[PDB]
RNA sequence: UCAAAGUUUGAG
RNA sequence: AGGUUCGAAGACGAUCAGAUACCGUCGUAGUUCCGACCAUAAACGAUGCCGACCGGCGAUGCGGCGGCGUUAUUCCCAUGACCCGCCGGGCAGCUUCCGGGAAACCAAAGUCUUUGGGUUCCGGGGGGAGUAUGGUUGCAAAGCUGAAACUUAAAGGAAUUGAC
């Protein structure tokens, strides 16, 4: 879709700002 | 044999109107294609343009057809251009040739600016447009020639326009599109309201008048 | 918001010229307007135009006479230096035979070729033909 | 029409006309047709203005007489009320008609029989006679028409402000334009009346 | 249509034409000249007075106001007969 | 049409509408020259010459030939003044 | 639930029929043989079945007219009564019936004439939406 | 493409509307949209009507009404029927069908 | 609209300055990147050294190996 | 006055 | 603060090859009010704002003017509801060879190679990507700003004939 894969870059954001802050 | 199928095709065969200019005056539509092949009978002179191959899908594979443009003129004052989609090419094309020489036209062909000689460039700059092809011609001074695109330089050669300045926007690619508009760029050479006409009209009979009794054919 | 009348005078001409108006009404005026009008009734362009004094701003009345191909207006009212002035008629008028550019000049509104008579530079106002 | 003197009105002819009701329009007036009106009444019909339908009337008359070889004004009414009248009007003149179901391409198309190529045509009601109407202008001809109130005048050039709806008012203009071409050159005298009724001109409702 | 005489137009067409879009900008409006009932003091009323006009005698009220033209009390004479 | 040296150039000068000054083209068939005939004046009846207007394809179409061709008419003497 | 006859047929029968009214009849025997001799018809069952559809139109026929066919005699009948002149009716007896707005026309007009004039009449109410 | 100026929802100058919940999906749908059926019925319909005139206690007796507006969303009008599809003039014709 | 008036120029010009800057070939010329990007530091040849000769599979409609240099 | 019905040589 | 209904999540019952879905039975948050954030929507007429000009028609909504009749109240007055126009300004509608447009269409999407009324925002093949990075705002969720390397000959719109 494309609301779907805005989703999907919502959530794999949320995890490249969550091991970057692991930092 | 020719025999005429309209009134004024009967007229002309009688030698009654004695040119094609006493016609578009009058701007009566031209059927017959032999009358404009007696007035501008030589001279006139037809080239195809391109055979462009058009086709309609059908349950049982594609009804692939033809389509022969050609333009024509006597490299004096008058063109056409004839467009005739048929099955084998050849008919295609010969019927697009009569399509031309229904179609063709005069130009009005100009001079530059020191006005001597005999008419050489287009009078103003006019265009003509065509299904997003939009064709400029500009009045070019002696010599020149015509600076332009290949199959606007064809059509304005057959006009009788010597020198010609042109640009041109849209897809000129799309062929039969870029001749159409350059075409009526040059029918719109006669279209044009420039000073030098300006005197009012004077009128006069009309063929179909002037041969009234002549029609009725005693 | 009404912000050069002159356009919007020459336009509405021009609109009614196309549509094919005996007459046609304009709803400012002006000095320049007008001394635009009389350059085109100087050149046979349009007829012999008349205005409504109302006790304010002003309203004329031109009769056509269905000569004018387009009568034209160039904002802004750039400055022609007649260096220039032969380039500018070549690309905005239809030909080297008819058209007049009309500039504004130290002299008065009037035709590029009055104002190369007289030599004179002047700023661009339109054009006719 | 140069209503001046000779070729006028006479009493006995808006006498006719007001019987006939051709002055009682409709009620849904064309902004072309605006000019030819007297008033609106209350109701909602739009009186004509008769001398007004006239000058138009005689002007058509003298379109029609410039043709030289009559035969081709060619007239037409699409309507079960024109039908008759433009047959009884060609007859006594000397045009072509063309009574009902008009075939596209009879002014325009070589090829075709009833290829038609006339210089003149006179219609019923542009709006219904209307592809003929549309015809000519592919092949260049002038055309008149007999118009209500209702009529749009795109390509009639020579307007008639009628009753085109009422049988008996159709009939008598074509009666009218009859005459007035006739008198306009040939066997009418114009101070004798016309041999002719214009009840001859009637469409008939199946009476008896 | 095609042919209008803009320099000759008919009143019964000014008329009804916007005040502003008649060729010469006028009004609409008028003065006029109330007499009332009781006092012989003969008022003087604008069309559109929206203001309650009370006599000279300041006897009655002549102009109750509304939304076009002034509401003329009851018995309440009036001429233009000006300009 | 001339060139400089005064000689009539082009190979034909188009008819031009009576109500537009504007050009009847070589293939302009909406188009029209309507003959108009005249009378004597003392006998009605129809005396040789014409009344002869053309009206381009674009007026037609507007709807506008039959109110210019009434106004020629008034401009020759043709109509008598509908008011 | 089947018969209905082609063109072939139907042709050739209005044609006959134009040309052979006369000698054709109700009678289906007679005009069979009929069709035989005056066309020429290449086998039975056509020449049979034409006659059939002859045979099914000189029964409409016999009960006024048909749309795409032409009987000499009817066309006479039609001229004639299509030529019919009464004593006239656009005269309108003496008294024609008017309204003030035509007689206000006929007074602009120069006319008052022998018409009767009446209105009451308020605008009411054309039509409803 | 636009298929429809309209956009079959008969809005203009307003930005927004009460939404309707379909009387048959049950599906949320602009009230200005949404193809709307109103009815009026005897309740008893045409066969059963004289059976109950039979058994009446009332002599004569009118007998009554059932007023009923459904709205409809688009595919549950177009599903049972409640309106077709139409070719690209007709579609274009507003009457109600007669 | 454009921006038409006559003491515009800046606000054109800058404007114009701007929407360079979207047009793919501009950016590859005035961005430093490509010319950082390519091995052939913006110069027309490159010698190099041949470490391995390599097999390379043509792009699928046409069915081939290309026989290229790793340099 | 709405049950279930997914897929389709790389071999031109 | 409150919690009727419905109802993300979640639980079951079905259905299916499987259904962690569509159908059904429950049901948390949420839906509700107040006070604080958030700044996004197909937030659409997918159509920037002001200004002019360029054809009809019927409608409707407010205000105003003009008009003969009805209703009426009580016997007239003054009415309000009707009725028939005109004026301004709205919401739209139909209408056509105005003119445009790749067009479907648009009285604007017109007045454009006959190109300039004023001015703001903006696009520059498709992808990568509204991603990475820096800044900034936000409690968060996220927002605003916003690349490149690399890839790739089309991707696209409109309309046609088919096939389905
Ligand atoms: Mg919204
Ligand atoms: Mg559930
Ligand atoms: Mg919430
Ligand atoms: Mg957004
Ligand atoms: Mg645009
Ligand atoms: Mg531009
Ligand atoms: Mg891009």
């Amino acid at each position: 879709r494309a609301k779907w894969r805005k989703k999907r870059m919502r959530r794999l954001k949320r995890k490249r700002r969550k091991m970057r802050q692991r930092s | 044999e020719w025999l005429p199928v309209t009134k004024l095709g009967r007229l002309v065969k009688d030698v009654k109107i004695k040119s094609l200019e006493e016609i578009y005056l009058f701007s009566l539509p031209i059927k017959e294609s032999e009358i404009i092949d007696f007035f501008l009978g030589a001279a006139l002179k037809d080239e195809v343009l391109k055979i462009m191959p058009v086709q309609k899908q059908t349950r049982a594979a594609q009804r692939t057809r033809f389509k022969a443009f050609v333009a024509i003129g006597d490299y004096n004052g008058h063109v056409g251009l004839g467009v005739k989609c048929s099955k084998e090419v050849a008919t295609a094309i010969r019927g697009a040739i009569i399509l031309a020489k229904l179609s063709i036209v005069p130009v009005r062909r100009g001079y530059w600016g020191n006005k001597i000689g005999k008419p050489h460039t287009v009078p103003c700059k006019v265009t003509g447009r065509c299904g997003s092809v939009l064709v400029r011609l500009i009045p070019a001074p002696r010599g020149t020639g015509i600076v332009s695109a290949p199959v606007p330089k064809k059509l304005l050669l057959m006009a009788g326009i010597d020198d010609c300045y042109t640009s041109a926007w849209g897809c000129t690619a799309t062929l039969g599109n870029f001749a159409k508009a350059t075409f009526d760029a040059i029918s719109k050479t006669y279209s044009y309201l420039t000073p030098d006409l300006w005197k009012e009209t004077v009128f006069t009979k009309s063929p179909y008048q002037e041969f009234t009794d002549h029609l009725v054919k005693t | 918001v009404r912000m050069n009348v002159l356009a919007d005078a020459l336009k509405s001409i021009n609109n009614a010229e196309k549509r094919g108006k005996r007459q046609v009404l304009i709803r400012p005026c002006s000095k320049v307007i007008v001394r635009f009008l009389t350059v085109m009734m100087k050149h046979g362009y349009i007829g012999e135009f008349e205005i409504i004094d109302d006790h304010r701003a002003g309203k004329i009345v031109v009769n056509l006479t269905g000569r004018l191909n387009k009568c034209g207006v160039i904002s802004p009212r750039f400055d022609v230096q007649l260096k220039d002035l032969e380039k500018w008629q070549n690309n905005l008028l239809p030909s080297r035979q008819f058209g007049f550019i009309v500039l504004t000049t130290s002299a008065g509104i009037m035709d590029h070729e009055e104002a190369r008579r007289k030599h004179t530079g002047g700023k661009i106002l339109g054009f006719f033909f | 029409s140069g209503a001046l003197d000779v070729l006028q009105m006479k009493e006995e002819d808006v006498l006719k006309f007001l019987a006939a009701g051709t002055h009682l329009g409709g009620t849904n007036l064309d902004f072309q047709m605006e000019q030819y009106i007297y008033k609106r009444k209350s109701d909602g019909i739009y009186i004509i203005n008769l001398k007004r339908t006239w000058e138009k009337l005689l002007l058509a008359a003298r379109a029609i007489v410039a043709i030289e070889n009559p035969a081709d004004v060619s007239v037409i009414s699409s309507r079960n009320t024109g039908q008759r009248a433009v047959l009884k009007f060609a007859a006594a003149t000397g045009a072509t008609p063309i009574a009902g179901r008009f075939t596209p391409g009879t002014f325009t198309n070589q090829i075709q029989a009833a290829f038609r190529e006339p210089r003149l045509l006179v219609v019923t009601d542009p709006r219904a006679d209307h592809q003929p109407l549309t015809e000519a202008s592919y092949v260049n001809l002038p055309t008149i028409a007999l118009c209500n109130t209702d009529s749009p005048l795109r390509y009639v050039d020579i307007a008639i402000p009628c009753n085109n709806k009422g049988a008996h008012s159709v009939g008598l203009m074509w009666w009218m334009l009859a005459r007035e071409v006739l008198r306009m050159r040939g066997t009418i005298s114009r101070e004798h009346p016309w041999e002719v009724m214009p009840d001859l001109y009637f469409y008939r409702d199946p009476e008896e | 249509p095609l042919a209008k005489d803009l320099l000759h137009p008919s009143p019964e067409e000014e008329k009804r034409k916007h005040k502003k879009k008649r060729l010469v900008q006028s009004p609409n409006s008028y003065f006029m000249d109330v007499k009332c009932p009781g006092c012989y003091k003969i008022t003087t009323v604008f069309s559109h007075a929206q203001t309650v006009v009370l006599c000279v005698g300041c006897s009655t009220v002549l102009c109750q106001p509304t939304g076009g033209k002034a509401r003329l009390t009851e018995g309440c004479s009036f001429r233009r007969k000006q300009h | 049409m001339q060139n400089d040296a005064g000689e009539f150039v082009d190979l034909y000068v188009p008819r031009k509408c009576s109500a537009s000054n504007r050009i009847i083209g070589a293939k302009d068939h909406a188009s029209i020259p309507m003959n108009v005939a005249e009378v004597d004046k003392v006998t009605g009846r129809f005396n040789g010459q014409f009344k002869t207007y053309a009206i381009c394809g674009a007026i037609r179409r507007m709807g506008e030939s039959d109110d210019s061709i009434l106004r020629l008419a008034k401009a020759h003497g043709i109509v008598s003044q509908n008011f | 639930m089947g018969r209905v006859r082609t063109k072939t047929v139907k042709k050739a029968a209005r044609v006959i029929i134009e040309k052979y009214y006369t000698r054709l009849g109700n009678d289906f025997h007679t005009n069979k043989r009929v069709c035989e001799e005056i066309a020429i018809i290449p086998s039975k069952k056509l020449r049979n079945k034409i006659a059939g559809y002859v045979t099914h139109l000189m029964k409409r026929i016999q009960r006024g007219p048909v749309r795409g066919i032409s009987i000499k005699l009817q066309e006479e009948e039609r001229e004639r009564r299509d030529n019919y002149v009464p004593e006239v009716s656009a005269l309108d007896q003496e008294i024609i019936e008017v309204d003030p707005d035509t007689k206000e026309m006929l007074k602009l007009l120069d006319f008052g004439s022998l018409s009767n004039l009446q209105v009451t009449q308020p605008t009411v109410g054309m039509n409803f939406k | 493409t636009k298929k429809r100026r309209n956009n079959g929802r008969a809005k203009k100058g307003r930005g927004h509307v009460q939404p309707i919940r379909c009387t048959n999906c049950a599906r949320c749908v602009p009230k200005d949209k949404a193809i709307k059926k109103f009815v009026i019925r005897n309740i008893v319909e045409a066969a059963a009507v004289r059976d109950i005139s039979e058994a009446s206690v009332f002599d004569a007796y009118v007998l009554p009404k059932l007023y009923v507006k459904l709205h409809y969303c688009v595919s549950c009008a177009i599903h049972s029927k409640v309106v077709r599809n139409r070719s690209r003039e007709a579609r274009k014709d507003r009457t109600p069908p007669p | 609209g454009k921006c038409r008036g006559l003491r515009t120029a800046r606000k054109l010009r800058s404007h114009r300055r701007d929407q360079k800057w979207h047009d793919k070939q501009y950016k590859k010329a005035h961005l430093g990147t490509a010319l950082k990007a390519n091995p052939f530091g913006g110069a027309s040849h490159a010698k190099g050294i041949v470490l391995e000769k390599v097999g390379v599979e043509a792009k699928q409609p046409n069915s081939a190996i290309r026989k290229c240099v790793r340099v």
